[PDB]
């Protein structure tokens, strides 16, 4: 974001015409030819890589703001991280429920696949019925349970920062949510 | 002041302030023998 | 210094003068008053303000405390003593007395 | 402007969230409010054959069988609703009731008032009448020891003739889960209905003169598990429309935020524009 | 008041508070319906709901669309009928009575036809 | 917590977490009552109600304001007293006890009062 606006200052002090937002007519494509570099090279160029890790700051949660659109429609997959989220204890504040990656399963690890492949879809069975927590007395068992799950899963999933997990500890913490375990 | 309020209070004068006999139903006790 | 902020729908709702107690505020305050005017005044706009914030609060609520009863009636009640119609100004010996 | 509209769809999409939530709500407990009628009834219907057994040999001379020579006064039970969010509920109920006393007052007789369910007991405060007694605090789940009490007062405010010259209960019938009303009905004195064609321990007339407040016991409680069950069918109904104006409040604010945001963003565009073609 | 009268303007105020008030109620009216509020507001929106649609009349104007007749209602005849209006001696008829009426005898006329 | 130590930032994360809950709920609480609620969401609500006014001081510099002299709450009080706050400790007194108050010792002082 302050890319953008460092060279919207370029731009307007260089009398170039200002479009939407103000930002120069070529904003995307400044973006775009910097993200676009990030790639998997094939094996006839020594199989290296370059994994880009974009932020950028929304204003008051809004993704409809020009840069955000231009961002979100150039890269991969986008975590939204929400404060609402992040003041009612969950740290990372990931919104689970609209993050995505484009890439998906392909990027993890068999041992990952075979646990995480249900969570998704628990977290989204909770988020559904999270209404029905003041009422769980009325509510069927077969579905008590899953809130019940759901309820675990969310604690499951915060961690205190500068604490990463290797990734043999992480799918060990996911089977005991995942697995029932913990309930 | 509190006084003439008190005072006051006692001699204030405040501004102080279909259905069809058809359509109703009988609840009954029935007896299994015939009308007198 | 400060706002007298006057809404509209406070005035057709017969509070007059408008002021809306919320966001209208002196920022010199309690320096430019009287000194009986401070000891019987000197909280009203917050007194007011809370008022406002608990009769937008307790607007449905089915049953109440009885201190949050109590300041529900005590704000209708002043309230209606800030009403004043036009062109009827009050000296201060006579202000200070209705707001005691 | 924006932050205002903003603010007023992320408020509906709560609502529209809890009104649903509630709406399922209700049609769970409308199925357990339906299996409690049906688990009564089977003692109803046995007490009725026991009543109309012990009827058929009885001299049916006691005061609940027979009418007043000259009536004055007469008691009414009016049964409502403790919570809110039932929609037409209270108001087909005491809409009812004011048609019941108008009806009263139109024969001579004036209403004296027992009232269950705290929403009637507000209203009957708003409108000056004097209600004699009120119980609240189960119309949500009415158990037989509430109907013991409602029976007994009404039974001895009768019995006194202050006292009163008939008994009737205003409450609502469950006719379907797409369909009920409020129905005024007299409970006494009663009617004695002859039909076409045992040992009594110790006397038929002893039994008889104990049995009659039990019968007028379980038809309260009767009327109560109706009231109730009917209650939980009108407040899924209620909450149903709510959702859906809820939805339909969240799609007008969004057509108007958009339109907002697109004239927020056009000006913003023509004033920046305006600057650089000034220069 | 000085310049109509204190028998106008109190009158012209009570109307705008009721109006105002149902206009404030409005939000919750549009979720929940009529039956959720307080019999203190209850009691106020159904007046005000009546109050609204006889502020409507039948203008000469309108007689070459609709074909009923113009109407014209005199000060004192206005400010009688909102002043028993607003303190309730009309409440009791239905809402669709008091379209398109002008005077107290017409608004009589109409509510006898239902 | 490295800094501040685990104390207050517990207390500070949990007093948070019952203000956000809370703002969560106002839009409820403003159209269907603090009645519907649930048993656990109504207690927090009371619990919130009360932390938004503790977070209230009398200020030295707003004497001209509230007339009332200004006062200092140490780190250590502060911390304590939201922390019995979180935990119900004081859900027995009433609403307007905790406004402006300052310290515990001022707290329980005004609480008397009323």
């Amino acid at each position: 974001s302050k890319q953008a606006d460092a060279y919207r200052a370029i731009s307007l002090l260089l009398r170039r015409p200002p479009g939407r937002e103000a930002f120069p007519g070529d904003v995307f494509y400044l973006h775009s030819r910097l993200l676009e570099r990030c790639a998997k090279l094939s094996d006839e160029l020594g199989g290296g890589s370059m994994t880009g890790l974009p932020i950028i700051e929304t204003k008051a949660n809004d993704i409809s703001a020009f840069i955000p659109t231009n961002v979100i429609s150039i890269t991969d997959g986008q975590c939204f991280l929400e404060s609402d989220l992040f003041n009612q204890g969950v740290r990372p504040a990931i919104n689970v429920g609209v993050s995505v990656s484009r890439v998906g399963g392909a990027a993890q690890i068999k041992a990952m696949k075979e646990v995480a492949g249900s969570l998704r879809l628990d977290l989204s069975q909770y988020r559904e019925l999270e209404a029905f927590a003041a009422f769980a007395s009325d509510l069927d068992a077969a579905s008590k349970a899953q809130l019940d799950r759901g309820a675990r899963l969310v604690e499951l999933l915060k961690q205190p920062q500068y604490s990463p997990l290797a990734v043999e500890e992480q799918v060990v913490a996911i089977f005991l949510g995942t697995q029932g375990h913990l309930d | 002041l509190v006084s003439v309020i008190n005072e006051f209070k006692k001699g204030f004068q405040a501004s102080d302030g279909a259905l069809d006999p058809e359509d109703l139903e009988k609840e009954s006790v029935k007896v299994r023998k015939p009308a007198p | 210094d400060g706002q007298c902020f006057l809404e509209s729908d406070l005035f057709n709702q017969g509070v007059r003068p408008a002021i809306n107690v919320g966001v209208s505020v002196s920022r010199v305050g309690g320096a430019a008053q009287i000194k009986a005017m401070k000891e019987v005044a000197g909280s009203l706009r917050l007194d007011l303000s809370q008022y406002r914030e608990l009769e937008a609060f307790a607007a449905f609520a089915s049953d109440l405390d009885a201190a949050s009863k109590a300041q529900l009636d005590r704000g209708a009640r002043l309230v209606e003593l800030l009403k004043q119609p036009q062109y009827s100004p009050l000296a201060v010996e006579e202000q200070v007395v209705a707001i005691f | 402007t924006l932050r205002e509209l903003r603010g007023r769809i992320r408020s509906a999409g709560s609502i529209k969230k809890i009104t649903k939530a509630q709406e399922l709500i209700a049609t769970s407990r409308i199925a357990k409010a339906q299996a409690r009628v049906e688990a009564a009834r089977p003692y109803a219907a046995e007490i009725t054959n026991m009543l109309t057994e012990l009827a058929g040999a009885s001299a049916l001379d006691h005061p609940l069988l027979v009418e007043r020579k000259q009536p004055k006064r007469a008691g009414v039970l009016v049964v409502s609703s403790d919570r809110g969010l039932c929609g037409a509920y209270n108001a087909n109920v005491l809409r009812r009731a004011e048609e019941l006393f108008s009806l009263l007052r139109d024969e001579g007789k004036d209403p004296v008032l027992y009232v269950v369910g705290r929403k009637a007991l507000g209203y009957f405060s708003f409108r000056q009448r004097t209600v004699v007694e009120s119980w609240t605090g189960f119309s949500e789940r009415p158990t037989y020891e509430n109907a013991r009490e409602i029976a007994d007062t009404l039974v001895n405010a009768f019995m006194a003739g202050l006292g009163v010259d008939e008994l009737h209960i205003v409450f609502t019938e469950f006719r379907s889960m797409l369909s009920q009303t409020a129905v005024a009905r007299r409970a006494a004195p009663m009617e004695v209905e002859y039909v076409g064609e045992y040992s009594f321990e110790p006397d038929p007339e002893t039994l008889f003169d104990a049995l009659l407040p039990r019968y007028i016991a379980t038809r309260v409680y009767a009327a109560l598990l109706e009231a109730a069950a009917s209650e939980s069918a009108s407040r899924r109904r209620a909450m149903k429309s709510a959702t859906d104006n809820a939805d339909d409040l969240i799609k007008a604010l969004t057509l108007a935020a958009n339109r907002e945001r697109q004239a927020q963003i056009t000006q913003e565009i023509s004033e920046i524009v305006g600057g650089a073609n000034a220069l | 008041p000085a310049i109509v009268g204190d028998e106008h303007y109190r009158v012209a105020q009570e109307v705008i508070r009721i109006l105002q008030r149902y206009k404030d109620l409005q939000d919750i009216i549009a979720i929940l319906g009529i039956d959720e509020l307080s019999e203190e507001d209850k009691q106020l929106v159904n007046r005000a709901r009546r109050i609204e649609r006889f502020l409507s009349q039948n203008m000469m104007a309108a007689e070459q669309f609709t074909g009923q007749p113009g109407s014209t209602v005199p000060l004192k005849e206005t400010i009688e009928a909102f002043d028993k209006l607003t303190k309730g001696e009309f409440d009791h008829l239905p809402e669709q009575a008091f379209f398109l009426i002008g005077g107290l005898d017409d608004l009589a006329k109409k509510a006898e036809s239902l």
